[PDB]
């Protein structure tokens, strides 16, 4: 719907660039209703298992602003979030085979510092996030 | 349930009945816990936990990176929050720490002042807990996959050793005599199990693909090989009587002892008749482990039905003993996982993997 509307104007690769009005509109729109982001979840599913990196790249960035913003992916990303450990886990990691990884290298530096953030963004029962970075550091950061 | 207490309270119902009913909706109910933490002190995978057998309250556990840590279950502190902080450690520094990854291992079984580390130098090392240091040390020629003390015996104290050598090795306490070994078995043995109920029962499972129960004071070989088809491919016994199509890495006796539970790498899980290793041909499905060394899992106790928790590669897939339905797998692990094992009192699961961390599992609410 409207989630789909505004994925499509903000991860187009075209103008690869975070627009902060945009992102304002989208956080508003979920913290309206918290079913707006559990459907673009599975848009952001859409984006990160797409051909293209800059795709990837802008669902992940709207990913965290949900996350850190919406108020209503916080409740997805930090509670019921298996499926963000086991994304985090396969994001950077490699991916499991017999099937490779396939995004870019700087979309891993920008998963590592994303990851290196969220450790104090919101960490207060997560600590998934920094067991994960430690594993990264320590097997394929 | 208020049911459950009024059956109690007016004798309608036996008491047996609210504990083990309990205790299993309690085991069905097992969550990651997020209201309780394991202190991060290994550098390295837990290959191997042990809650100590008598009073459940300390939790040994072995690293990868060769340290012993020794943790305390008991929530101390008044909130309702706490880490099982970690009381004593093996560490680095120690001049006894082992030298590569601690396998196995054990409290001593009747009382929690010893235990006992085996690992991949090639040492089974016992420990005074007290002083921690080593009481004695078994050097064997070949790396230790796996050992394991008796639950049961009050009279020997031997301790079963498997190592890459197709020889299974006992170790007796009493009098340092390391000579004795059970012959049989071609390849290594990834997982050696005392029976909980027989003093003198050992089943041993190698990567030859067999698993054979041996009674350590007969002088005449194994008592049973246990087969996967019970007869159906019948062979002059020289190569077949597997157990599993792949290597079989894992044993664990259910609680009673009447049954034995063996997980290898063709990613089954059979149950077999400890008595005569007569396969019951309970299902389970699909069980993913390909671990190259021995697989730790455990059974449940006291509770209405038997579960059996098995590492699935990053989760703990909990089965139903004797029907196979697959209750649930819990999901919190990183990495794939090497070993749980099951606080009896509270029906609380400890679970340790190659991402360095222990995860609590408790019932929810």
């Amino acid at each position: 719907q409207k989630l789909s509307k505004l994925v499509e104007e903000l991860t187009t690769s075209g103008e690869p660039r975070l627009n902060p009005e945009k992102m304002k509109e989208l956080k508003k729109i979920c913290k309206s209703s918290e079913e707006q982001l559990s459907r673009a979840y599975r848009l952001l599913i859409a984006q990160l298992t797409q051909e293209h990196a800059e795709i990837r790249l802008s669902a992940f960035q709207i990913v965290e602003e949900l996350f850190v913003r919406s108020h209503q992916f916080r409740m997805l990303v930090v509670s019921n979030f298996q499926e963000f450990l086991e994304l985090t886990l396969g994001t950077d990691p490699a991916q499991p085979l017999p099937p490779p990884r396939e995004a870019a290298q700087r979309l891993r530096q920008a998963t590592t510092r994303a990851v290196e953030g969220w450790n104090e963004k919101f960490g207060e029962a997560y600590k998934k996030l920094a067991l994960g970075y430690h594993f990264l550091r320590h097997n394929k950061k | 349930m208020l049911g459950f207490l009024s059956a109690r309270q007016t004798g309608l119902e036996d008491p047996l009945r609210l504990r083990r009913a309990e205790s299993t909706r309690r085991v069905l109910g097992l969550e990651l816990n997020k209201d309780r933490d394991v202190e991060r002190i290994h550098g390295g995978g837990i290959n191997t936990l042990d809650i100590e057998p008598v009073e459940g309250r300390y939790m040994l556990s072995g690293g990868s990176d060769g340290v012993i840590v020794l943790y305390d279950l008991e929530n101390s502190s008044r909130q309702s929050y706490y880490t099982c902080k970690a009381v004593c450690s093996i560490g680095r520094d120690h001049p006894d720490v082992h030298r590569y990854s601690v396998e196995t291992v054990q409290w001593y079984p009747h009382d929690t002042g010893m235990f006992t580390s085996s690992s991949f130098d090639k040492t089974l090392k016992v420990w005074d807990t007290n002083t921690l240091q080593t009481a004695d040390v078994f050097n064997f020629e070949e790396t230790v996959y796996s050992h394991h003390m008796s639950p049961v015996s009050t009279k020997h104290c031997l301790v079963a050793v498997g190592t890459r050598g197709p020889k299974v090795q006992l170790c007796d306490l009493k009098s340092g005599s390391c000579s004795h070994i059970l012959q049989g078995h071609r390849q290594e043995i990834l997982a050696v199990s005392w029976s909980p109920r027989y003093d003198y029962i050992l089943a041993t499972a190698s990567a030859d693909s067999r698993v054979k129960l041996w009674d350590v004071r007969r002088a005449s070989g194994c008592l049973i090989t246990l087969d996967q088809h019970n007869g159906k491919k019948s062979q002059a016994v020289e190569s077949a009587n597997t157990a599993h199509n792949g290597k079989v890495n894992g044993l664990c006796f259910t609680s009673d002892g009447l049954h034995l539970l063996t997980v290898g790498t063709d990613n089954r899980m059979r149950l077999w008749n400890s008595s005569n290793g007569e396969n019951t041909l309970v299902n389970y499905g699909k069980v993913c482990n390909n671990s190259k060394k021995g697989l730790k899992f455990t059974v449940s106790c006291g509770c209405s039905s038997e579960f059996v928790f098995v590492p699935y590669g990053s989760t703990i897939a909990v089965y139903t003993v004797y029907s196979g339905e697959q209750i649930t797998m819990l999901k919190g692990h990183y990495k794939t996982v090497d070993c749980c094992v099951f606080q009896s009192n509270f029906q609380e699961l400890y679970s340790g993997s190659r991402d360095c961390n222990i995860l609590a599992w408790v019932p929810s609410l």
